[PDB]
């Protein structure tokens, strides 16, 4: 199961 | 920046002249993971090769599983030809039976 | 025992033509589960794995809408990194991620972890308390920054101690047949003669499962490194894996040497002599 929240780019 | 892969080819079963068994040609320890591999049956390219998704160990490097169905005779040579950025020429790895 | 699951991502800039070459691997142990290739015709995340077939569309779906976003993001940071790092428009780059949790004996949440690489050198990395990173350069630090402002750490731990260990617990029931299943390495030893005076042992482990495994030498009960070579474990291609140790030897003391395999598929260690 991924990560949900929306991934902050570096 | 730049690994060179680490190469083992070694069938999946004991090998028995006349038996069914696969064919496995293991890379790893490379980057970047643009990489060339085939099999070879008498120098020649076998076309119904496969290949494991591409994954990377603790240290990033990458590692990738090529294999085929091949039944071992007396004298076929089977080997894994490899290009990568860190080689002037393809390598080439004969397949040793008890490797 | 203690089970892991991981998620491996890889981005690979195409500065010839279109977009990065995005590749998404999931585990549970040493078991592939599913995988994304933005170079596949299905453009899903897809099953690996008997067990997670049983998952409906409702799965199916979430996991493809998750991996595509982390495709764009790994697209962005490309992008990101280039300038960080001010490289030319030209060159081919590489982003790596890794997350994923570990249960203990216990069944409950041992460790989460949340690794990211550029051009295969470590970049920024969750610490094991899962509240701070570890910058490896001034690059990383502006990504630092950037994830504190944002409570990165906070939205990660919330996973990594909570969904991530859920999800484990559940693949494992739903795969227990073969997740909870120790295959323990079949063993023998074979013999040859590189000379008039020297044989050469060699130690064999296959079809073991999980990848884990020890391969000692001893002569005389005392551990030997000298005279032998150990290769890498390898995949066998359906599963399970293989490793050999070899030692050089006088020939006729071959009765000295013993091979030692440890094992989580072995009650107590096995000892093998010629
Ligand atoms: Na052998
Ligand atoms: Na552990
Ligand atoms: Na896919
Ligand atoms: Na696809
Ligand atoms: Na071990």
């Amino acid at each position: 199961y991924l990560v949900v929240v929306g991934a902050v780019g570096v | 920046i730049q690994r060179t892969p680490k190469i083992q080819v070694y069938s999946r079963h004991p090998a028995e002249n006349g038996k069914s068994n696969f064919l496995n040609c293991y890379v790893s320890g490379f980057h970047p993971s643009d990489i060339e591999v085939d099999l070879l049956k008498n120098g020649e390219r076998i076309e119904k090769v496969e290949h494991s998704d591409l994954s990377f160990s603790k240290d990033w490097s990458f590692y990738l599983l090529y294999y085929t169905e091949f039944t071992p005779t007396e004298k076929d040579e089977y080997a894994c030809r490899v290009n990568h950025v860190t080689l002037s020429q393809p390598k080439i790895v004969k397949w040793d039976r008890d490797m | 025992g203690s089970h892991s699951m991981r998620y491996f991502f890889t981005s690979v800039s195409r500065p010839g033509r279109g977009e990065p070459r995005f590749i998404a691997v999931g585990y549970v142990d040493d078991t592939q589960f599913v995988r994304f290739d933005s170079d596949a015709a299905s453009q899903r995340m897809e099953p690996r794995a008997p067990w997670i077939e049983q998952e409906g569309p409702e799965y199916w779906d979430g996991e493809t809408r998750k991996v595509k976003a982390h495709s764009q993001t790994h697209r962005v940071d490309l992008g990101t990194l280039r300038g960080y790092y001010n490289q030319s428009e030209a060159g081919s780059h590489t982003v790596q991620r890794m997350y994923g949790c570990d249960v203990g004996s216990d069944w409950r949440f041992l460790r989460g972890y949340h690794q990211y690489a550029y051009d295969g050198k470590d970049y920024i990395a969750l610490k094991e308390d899962l509240r701070s990173w570890t910058a490896a350069d001034m690059a990383a630090q502006t990504t630092k920054h950037k994830w504190e402002a944002a409570h990165v750490a906070e939205q990660l731990r919330a996973y990594l101690e909570g969904t991530c260990v859920e999800w484990l617990r559940r693949y494992l029931e739903n795969g227990k047949e073969t997740l909870q299943r120790t295959d323990a390495p079949k063993t023998h030893m074979t013999h040859h003669a590189v000379s008039d005076h020297e044989a050469t042992l060699r130690c064999w482990a296959l079809s073991f499962y999980p990848a884990e495994i020890t391969l000692t030498w001893q002569r005389d009960g005392e551990d030997q490194t000298q005279d032998t070579e150990l290769v890498e474990t390898r995949p066998a291609g359906d599963g399970t894996f293989q490793k050999w140790a070899a030692v050089v030897v006088p020939s006729g003391q071959e009765q000295r040497y013993t091979c030692h395999v440890q094992h989580e598929g072995l009650p107590k260690p096995l000892t093998l002599r010629w």
